RNA sequence: UAAUUGCGAUAACGAACGAGACCUUAACCUACUAAAUAGUGGUGCUAGCAUUUGCUGGUUAUCCACUUCUUAGAGGGACUAUCGGUUUCAAGCCGAUGGAAGUUUGAGGCAAUAACAGGUCUGUGAUGCCCUUAGACGUUCUGGGCCGCACGCGCGCUACACUGACGGAGCCAGCGAGUCUAACCUUGGCCGAGAGGUCUUGGUAAUCUUGUGAAACUCCGUCGUGCUGGGGAUAGAGCAUUGUAAUUAUUGCUCUUCAACGAGGAAUUCCUAGUAAGCGCAAGUCAUCAGCUUGCGUUGAUUACGUCCCUGCCCUUUGUACACACC
């Protein structure tokens, strides 16, 4: 388990034609100097800390 | 919401227009002002009015405002 | 009607030697040690208490709770 | 009378229970017209004279 | 408050809308200690259309 | 703790573990910290309380429910399935028994296990029916802490309920049981399995 | 210091008083007690069989101790619980006018309550005494 | 008389009235010691202010509370409020102020509204359902 | 209460009033599987007969059981109040019975017959397999039969 | 003796709804044109110094199918 | 923005109806005016326990005072205030602090123009026309019927249990109603297991019923997973109530009988905080009868704080040979 910690840095919007999904840019705290955008399930605000379970990969639009 | 209607905003304009000496950054005194200087039928509307002829002042103090 | 209702001599004697190593003891633990329907299980808890052997660290209806003595 | 009432075969639950259920039971609102509601069937007609005299 | 709660409709049709009228009864009582002259004066006049005045007496 | 006795007397152990520490039913809040980054913030502990009954207006603002004392969160969610709607006094006491029960086994601040049982069943990633045109496959998402905590509580309490249902063990026990086992999840728990398989399905499709 | 009943918690006071009257034997106890149902809004008789008249008596006493005057009607209600109308919703139902009115007469014969003016029944001069007594004995069990 | 004040508490429709006089050091509710009050599981709710702000503080005062209306919880919240509101008013007229402000402070920092009464209240139901928001079942056809 | 013991004494199951009764259940409730003896009736009989309600059917000495029945099959001499009883004011001799066991099956029948033998609408309505107490029969009771 | 009636001429009928409907009624019962009727009343009411005024006629005149008209002038408000 | 709510753009400028304002209810006043039909403190007379002064009560006037609590008058209060993120530094929006209160403060009331062959002639001594009018379709009187039961559909109630049932014990609301030429709401006392009965009684009512001692709920026991003591259908036998009348069983009580139901396919309803849900209560109806409704308070959550995927509507764009307007 190479778990990965990333700090939500920006609220970008809700995707999914439903809407329950927030597009979010996060910053790792285990070595920053790179940010990346992830899709959430639950209610999120700035400074939250997602458990990125695959350090690298990212989504865009949902349907 | 809390968008102030035209009646509120129209009075406020009309007050700031013709009483800028007198009036202030304070709604507390602008309330008492309105009573003497303006006929209004409700406490509530008067407050709704004064609170906004106040807010309008508050930023004239930093630049102008069209209208 | 599938056994636990009585006291079969060897039973009572079981419920003296078997109650140590019970980190937890309550009414519902005594049905779990393939014995005692809750009623005559409830009676035990007063008389497994008669002399130590269990410590009352909880109170009441629905829930009872004990630990081994010290 | 009541004498006939019970002696009478042909009756009681047993007998109904045994019979099949009519199909008219499990049907519909039957309606008959509802989307002809705006087409006045009076055959008649006012007239712009009359309506002008009136209104 | 005298409340009265009714369907608006004269009949049955439609979503069941309910409409409650109300009538409010206000009652004061004023206790006076005066002789016969002022009382009778004070009862016949002071009258007003819409206010029911009732003056009892007695120590029981 | 410096004895004090006025007219109508306040009990020794009452006088005691109150004015001292502000600890729970009678359990300590100091220690008890969240062993997983994040969740901290979204799991209370400090300020400390006496009982998990609070007229908490956690409702009228989007996040402020995060501030509700976790133990009390846990209790609130006990009081459901139709019949047991409201009935907080039920739950409140079910937790009391529950906590004591946990504590009896495997030592530990029961409240600490409630944290660990919470932290360990909140699923880190999941799925949500993405369109792609009717044939809606399954898209992996990174679930927020608040949802990670909620879903924990819900998952946690539920399994105990169905477990407790129809049988001799009493909610208090089974609730403790689930936690106890979810402290370091040994997949003999409704909650962990559900967590696990939900992170299995999210992995199965990315 | 001095002691009330109000100084002692509901359960323990009554149970001691119930035990007290039981420990005694001066009482009056209808006789039908054992076959009677306490309220029509109930399913089974009391589980105490031998006893429970005391528990009521003690309760009945403890209640009229705590107030000016209460009678049969009020006591019927108080003790009355809800009553499953089988397949129909519950309503609350009043309890037996006989158990109470006889608890009232019985406890009076034993001098703990007099048929107060203003109506009802009132805690007897004597009752205050004897109640406050076993109340005191009750806090003595925590001495 | 002696130095005293009256303060209240209100939750839902419970109103808890509390008389606080200088005295030997008691705290009775309706007619009984506060060490009962059962409700019970909650009892530490009404203990709360005492211990919140230090057991002592009451050695110099007596306190009575009586609650009407409300219900078996509604009252526990009402009365803790009136106790703690009373301790913080007495000092307002009798001790010094920086005391009172010290007591307000320790109460609010904890607080389940001990000094300020909860504004929440039952909302009217409206015709069309069994509840304020709820609507009756419908069917179409 | 009391951690008891007992020798071999207690026997499981036992037969009284022409039926079978499970030993390892509380004797109040064990008594119920006799037809015509609900909980109230039971509890009063056992109270009356002077038996430990706390006991199961199983223990119960054979003289205790014997008393139990004797009262059940004769309630009114042993000062049980008739309004406690399933058949006050007969309909022929006007005596107060409390029908028991297989005789409740026997006596439900007599009653049903007496109505039908007299063409009473309640009778007729029984003979037709319908509800009688005056319930609507449009919507309810559909399977049955 | 205990009951007493006095009559008392109303100060301008022109600002009293009820007085004007019965005018309108009585107009149409001498067979005034539907408008000449209502259209008059609004005009007389106005000159009685009303801030505004509205008359509706509904139902059926002369034709078979029911109509309805409105007859307003000046100022009205409708709520609260 | 909830709003044709504004900001802004701008051949428009400035206004009115509707929205908002307004009105009613629920929240806040130790500020004001008061209250033996609201209540507090003191003081008498007095009970109990301690006695060491105390603690807990009794006493529609034995007096003095007070208005915190209750009541309802007149005022006041909030204007999304202060500050700060945000944004065309616009309307605004989000956060923090303070505040009784900051979702139109919460819930309502009123609500423009227009449409429908919506429903109601079975509310009207409102009404056109048609029908009928003495073997009546007038009316009244007797008796049956609207409840009839192979079965399809809809709102409900009670449930399948151990967050339980049962039994004792704790013991807490709010909205209400109530009798004159009359039998309304009923305290209390007795008798009765019960339902009820009987003797009296206060009330035309913040005065009495009623503190509506309601229910969930809380406490300690009994039962132990067994269609069980869950569940109470169906049915027999008795006793009472309303009414002239209870059979096709008005309702209530007691014994007895003890069904389905082991959480419910496809589907589908309702809802965002003192809300959902659980829980009782008054009121309407009412001689008697609520498994309905209208309101009420009691206990009190979970999850959103979003979007256009489903469904429904609205708005522009566009086509029209429709305008009785896609029926
Ligand atoms: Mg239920
Ligand atoms: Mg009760
Ligand atoms: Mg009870
Ligand atoms: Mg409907
Ligand atoms: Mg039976
Ligand atoms: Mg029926
Ligand atoms: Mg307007
Ligand atoms: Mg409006
Ligand atoms: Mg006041
Ligand atoms: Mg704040
Ligand atoms: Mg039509
Ligand atoms: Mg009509
Ligand atoms: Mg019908
Ligand atoms: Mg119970
Ligand atoms: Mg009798
Ligand atoms: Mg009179
Ligand atoms: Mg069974
Ligand atoms: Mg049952
Ligand atoms: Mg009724
Ligand atoms: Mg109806
Ligand atoms: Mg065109």
């Amino acid at each position: 388990t190479p778990v990965t910690l990333a700090k939500v840095i920006k609220v970008l919007g809700r995707t999914g034609s439903r809407g329950g999904v927030t597009q979010v840019r996060v910053e790792f705290l285990e070595d920053t100097s790179r940010t990346i955008v992830r899709n959430v399930k639950g209610p999120v605000r700035e400074n939250d800390i997602l458990v990125l379970m695959e350090s690298e990969r990212e989504a865009r639009r949902l349907r | 919401g809390r968008v102030r209607t035209k009646t509120v905003k129209r009075a406020s304009k009309a007050l700031i227009e013709r009483y800028y000496p007198k009036l202030t950054l304070d709604f507390q005194t602008n309330k008492r002002l309105c009573d003497e200087i303006a006929t209004i039928q409700s406490k509530r509307l008067r407050n709704k009015i004064a609170g906004y002829t106040t807010h309008l002042m508050k930023r004239i103090q930093k630049g102008p405002v069209r209208g | 009607a599938q056994h636990a209702v009585i006291l079969d001599q060897e039973k009572y004697d079981r419920i003296l030697k078997e109650v140590p190593t019970y980190r937890y003891v309550s009414v519902s633990v005594l049905v779990d040690r393939l014995k005692i329907g809750g009623s005559l299980a409830r009676i035990a808890l007063r008389h497994l208490e008669k002399e130590g052997i269990i410590k009352p660290i909880s109170k009441h209806s629905k829930q009872a709770i004990y630990t081994r003595a010290t | 009378g009541n004498e006939g009432a019970i002696r009478d075969k042909t009756a009681g639950r047993r007998n109904n229970r045994s019979k099949d259920v009519t199909d008219s039971a499990t049907t519909k609102k039957s309606n008959t017209r509802r989307a002809t509601d705006r087409h006045s069937r009076t055959g008649k007609t006012d007239t712009k004279k009359k309506v002008n005299q009136g209104w | 408050v005298l409340k009265i709660s009714t369907r608006k409709t004269p009949n049955g049709e439609g979503s069941k809308t309910w409409e409650t009228y109300e009538m409010r009864i206000h009652k004061r009582y004023i206790d006076l200690e005066a002789p016969v002259q002022i009382v009778k004066r004070i009862t016949q006049i002071t009258i007003e259309p819409g206010v029911d005045v009732e003056v009892v007496v007695a120590s029981n | 703790f410096t004895p004090v006795v006025l007219a109508t007397p306040i009990p020794e152990e009452v006088q005691q573990a109150q004015t001292e520490i502000k600890l729970f039913n009678k359990w300590s809040f100091e220690e008890v910290e969240v062993k997983d980054a994040s969740l901290v913030d979204y799991v209370q502990v400090r300020q400390p309380i006496f009982v998990a009954h609070t007229a908490g207006r956690y409702a009228n603002k989007r996040f402020r429910k995060a501030q509700c004392p976790i133990i009390e969160r846990l209790t609130n969610s006990l009081m459901m399935n139709g019949r047991n709607n409201g009935k907080k006094l039920k739950a409140v006491r079910i937790i009391k028994h529950t906590l004591d029960i946990i504590n009896v086994l495997t030592d530990q601040n029961p409240i600490q296990v409630v944290v660990d049982a919470i932290t360990n069943t909140g699923p880190r990633e999941d799925t949500t029916r993405v369109g792609g045109g009717g044939a809606a496959r399954r898209q992996a998402v990174d679930v927020s802490p608040l949802r990670r905590v909620n879903q924990a509580i819900a998952l946690l309490t539920i399994g105990a309920r169905e477990a407790a249902f129809r049988n001799i063990k009493t909610i208090a026990e089974t609730l403790a049981e689930e936690l106890i086992n979810a402290a370091k999840g040994s997949s003999t728990s409704y909650a962990i399995k559900k967590k696990d398989e939900l992170e299995r399905v999210a992995k199965s499709n990315r | 210091p001095g002691v009330s009943v109000r100084d002692v918690a509901a359960q323990d006071f009554i149970n001691a008083y119930a035990s007290f009257l039981q420990r005694q034997g001066k009482l009056e106890v209808p006789g039908y007690v054992d076959i009677v149902k306490t309220s029509s809004g109930n399913e089974m008789p009391p589980q105490d069989a031998e006893g429970w008249f005391y528990k009521r008596a003690a309760s009945v006493a403890r209640h009229i101790y705590m107030r000016k005057q209460v009678g049969v009607g009020k006591l019927n209600k108080l003790y009355g619980g809800a009553k499953s109308r089988g397949v129909r919703p519950y309503k609350h139902i009043d309890a037996s006018g006989s158990i109470n009115r006889k608890v009232l007469q019985a406890l009076e014969k034993i001098g703990i309550v007099e048929i107060s003016p203003k109506g009802g029944r009132r805690i007897s001069e004597n009752g205050q005494r004897d109640l406050d007594r076993i109340a005191a004995q009750t806090l003595e069990e925590d001495e | 008389a002696v130095p005293s004040v009256q303060t209240f508490g209100k939750k839902k429709s419970a109103t808890a009235v509390a008389h606080v006089k200088a005295g030997k050091g008691l705290i009775k509710v309706n007619g009984s010691p506060i060490t009962l009050v059962e409700p019970e599981i909650l009892r530490f709710k009404v203990y709360e202010p005492l211990l919140l702000v230090g057991l002592d503080k009451f050695s110099n005062i007596d306190i009575r509370v009586r609650v009407t209306g409300g219900g078996h919880v509604s009252q526990v919240y009402a009365i803790r409020q009136a106790i703690a509101k009373g301790l913080v008013a007495y000092h307002q007229k009798y001790v010094d102020e920086q005391s009172k402000n010290e007591l307000k402070k320790a109460f609010t920092s904890y607080d389940r509204t001990l000094l300020i009464a909860d504004s929440r209240r039952p909302e009217p139901k409206k015709f069309g359902g069994k509840g304020a928001r709820s609507r009756f079942q419908k069917s179409y056809r | 209460s009391l951690v008891v013991q007992e020798q071999g004494s207690f026997q499981h199951i036992l037969r009284l009033l022409n039926t079978n009764v499970d030993g390892n259940i509380k004797i109040v409730y064990a008594l119920t599987t006799i037809k015509g003896v609900g909980r109230r009736y039971s509890n009063l009989v056992c109270k009356k007969a002077d038996v430990d309600l706390h006991k199961r059917a199983g223990e119960l000495t054979q003289e205790e059981l014997e008393r139990i029945v004797q009262i059940m099959q004769n309630p009114t001499h042993y000062k049980i109040p008739a309004w406690f009883l399933n058949r006050q004011n007969d309909i022929t001799d006007g005596k107060d019975y409390h029908t028991l066991a297989n005789n409740v099956e026997s006596k439900l029948r007599d009653d049903l017959e007496r109505l039908k033998k007299i063409r009473a609408h309640r009778g007729i309505r029984h003979f037709w397999g319908l509800r009688v107490r005056g319930q609507h029969t449009k919507t309810t009771g559909r399977r049955r039969a | 003796g205990t009951i007493v009636l006095y009559a008392e001429r109303v100060q301008d009928r022109g600002l009293s709804a009820v007085a004007q409907a019965e005018s309108m009624k009585f107009k149409l019962l001498n067979g005034l044109a539907i408008r000449r009727a209502a259209y008059g009343v609004v005009r007389y009411v106005m000159e009685s110094g009303a801030k505004g005024c509205e008359v509706v006629v509904s139902g059926k005149l002369r034709a078979a199918r029911a109509k309805a008209m409105k007859f307003a002038d000046g100022f009205l408000i409708h709520s609260g």
